[PDB]
Formats: structure tokens, C-alpha cells, sequence
């Protein structure tokens, strides 16, 4: 168990292999990831119910810690700390102890590592071809085609995953129960299912819409 | 603009109740066809029933006349 600060990002759970950016704007959050940077870099990200709320409550955190590590020592200044970041390893909580600071539990090093490179490389590519046409098709949402600096930068399959499925937005309830699958694979069906459904309430949409069409 | 999208906002409530909506005038609307056949020999109820055949056929949610005959 690790007892390290708590820094929050604003709704997207940080999956394993992810280097994000880090949007941290708060006075009272900057002496906690300093002191995150000051434990040898060893940082937890639990995700905020808030977007961007100023102090942890004792019923105010996502149900998710995560270990992680940050790549470079300065802020570039933008407004927040914006630190580039990297995922160390997987946390969980057991109970809170509340402060300020709400000391966190955590765990040992979990991560994912490849297995196998056929049968994972082609559900990878089918999800990636899927993110492609699903970039192509979330345009009635505007999702940007500069996601394919990073999906297409990166070679390793499991990392080609988890840069394939943070570039999207849905639940955070999904990602909490997304991050319980370990293994690569449910969290390959469960991504290409979230873009196929997401394909599907745009039928829908088009299929009432067609209906108001014929209403008129 | 208040009266219009009143209009547009039952439009949207008709066209939810036709497409996505089992449960409307549509509901029935199989049991009608399955039914006029149990209607009776005599021409009595035979000639009402022949005539709401065709009267029913528009619309059940929106259309006047079609509800009445619907229900008839």
C-alpha cells in the first residue's frame, strides 16, 4: 500500500501506457503535486465528480485511484499545471480517512503487457480502423483527426489500445468498470462496442429525425 | 414563437409516438385487420365495418378523423 497525495483530472480516468495532459489550476492543489513530485515522483490521479473543484471532500472522489508517474520536473504555464505525465502503475481505495489531506491506499505495480501479437494485433487494428471511421462519424459531435498524432505514432498494440480509447469521451461510471478488465482484450470489445452503439443512436437520431421528416 | 413551438413540440410528440411509439393508435392497428373478418354476416354491423376499413387507414395520432374511426 501507497499512501501518496490525491490530484485530480477533470473526467477521464488515466488507462494504463497513457501519457495525458494535465490540467491542475487550483492554489491549493499546487503544494500537493509538488509534494507528489517531492515523494520521487510517485502521484495518484482519482478522478473529480467536479470539473475542476478547489478542495477534496470525503464524498466527492471517483471510486478510482490510479498510480502514476510524471515525465518532466517543470509546468509549461498555460494556467494550470500542465506536467507531462505518464502511468506508472493501477491503486485502489478501501477507505477514506478524511483531512485535508484525504489520505489514499494504494496497491503494487499493475500494469498491461503484451501477450500475443496475432489474434491481438488484428482485434487492435479492427479497433483501430473502427476509431478511424469513428472519427470520421463522431463529426456530429466534432471529434478532431489530431488523435492520429498519437494512434498512429505508436506501434505497440497495447498501448495502441489505450491511445485508441482515451481519445474519445463517454461515462466515467464505464470507465470505472473498464479499468477493472486487466486484460487488453474485454477492454478491446468493450471500446469497439461503445463505438458501434455510438453509431447506432446516430441511426436512431436520423430514424426519429426521418419520422419528424414525415410528420411535417 | 411561443404558438409555433408549441406545434413543432407536439410535431416532435406525434412523430416520437409513430416511430420509437408501439403504444398508440398503431398498437391496434394489427388487431384491426385480424378482426374485421369476426365481424358479423348480417349487413348491419358489416356495412359499419367495411367503412371504417378505409376511414381508419391515415394516421391515428394526428389525423381527426382517423382516431374515431380507429376507436369505432
Amino acid at each position: 500500500r501507497l499512501e501518496l497525495p490525491v490530484i485530480p483530472l477533470r473526467n477521464t480516468v488515466i488507462l494504463p501506457h497513457t501519457t495525458t495532459p494535465v490540467d491542475v489550476g487550483r492554489a491549493k492543489s499546487k503544494r500537493a503535486v509538488e509534494e507528489a513530485m517531492g515523494a520521487d515522483r510517485l502521484i495518484f490521479l482519482v478522478a473529480q465528480r467536479d470539473p475542476e473543484v478547489d478542495d477534496p471532500a470525503p464524498d466527492d472522489l471517483y471510486t478510482w485511484g490510479v498510480q502514476a508517474v510524471v515525465k518532466q520536473a517543470m509546468r509549461l504555464p498555460d494556467g494550470t499545471l500542465q506536467v507531462m505525465v505518464e502511468a506508472r502503475a493501477r491503486a485502489q481505495v478501501t477507505d477514506y480517512i478524511p483531512g485535508p489531506y484525504l489520505r489514499a491506499r494504494g496497491e503494487v505495480f499493475s500494469e498491461i503487457f503484451p501477450i500475443d501479437e496475432a489474434v491481438v494485433r488484428v482485434l487492435v487494428e479492427e479497433l483501430k480502423e473502427a476509431f478511424e471511421k469513428y472519427v470520421a462519424n463522431h463529426k456530429s459531435l466534432r471529434l478532431d483527426r489530431y488523435q492520429l498524432e498519437a494512434v498512429k505514432g505508436t506501434s505497440d498494440p497495447a498501448m495502441l489500445a489505450d491511445t485508441i480509447a482515451y481519445h474519445a469521451t463517454w461515462t466515467v461510471a464505464e470507465k470505472q468498470e473498464i479499468l477493472e478488465l486487466t486484460d487488453l482484450e474485454a477492454r478491446l470489445k468493450k471500446v469497439l462496442g461503445l463505438l458501434s452503439r455510438d453509431l447506432e443512436r446516430f441511426e436512431l437520431d436520423k430514424r426519429v429525425a426521418q419520422r419528424v421528416k414525415e410528420q411535417m | 414563437d411561443t404558438n409555433q413551438r408549441e406545434s413543432y413540440l407536439r410535431e416532435q410528440m406525434k412523430a416520437i409516438q409513430k416511430e420509437l411509439g408501439g403504444e398508440d393508435g398503431l398498437s391496434d392497428l394489427e388487431a384491426l385487420r385480424k378482426k374485421i373478418e369476426e365481424v358479423g354476416m348480417p349487413e348491419a354491423v358489416k356495412t359499419k365495418a367495411l367503412k371504417e376499413l378505409d376511414r381508419l387507414e391515415r394516421m391515428q395520432q394526428g389525423s381527426p378523423e382517423a382516431t374515431v374511426a380507429r376507436t369505432y
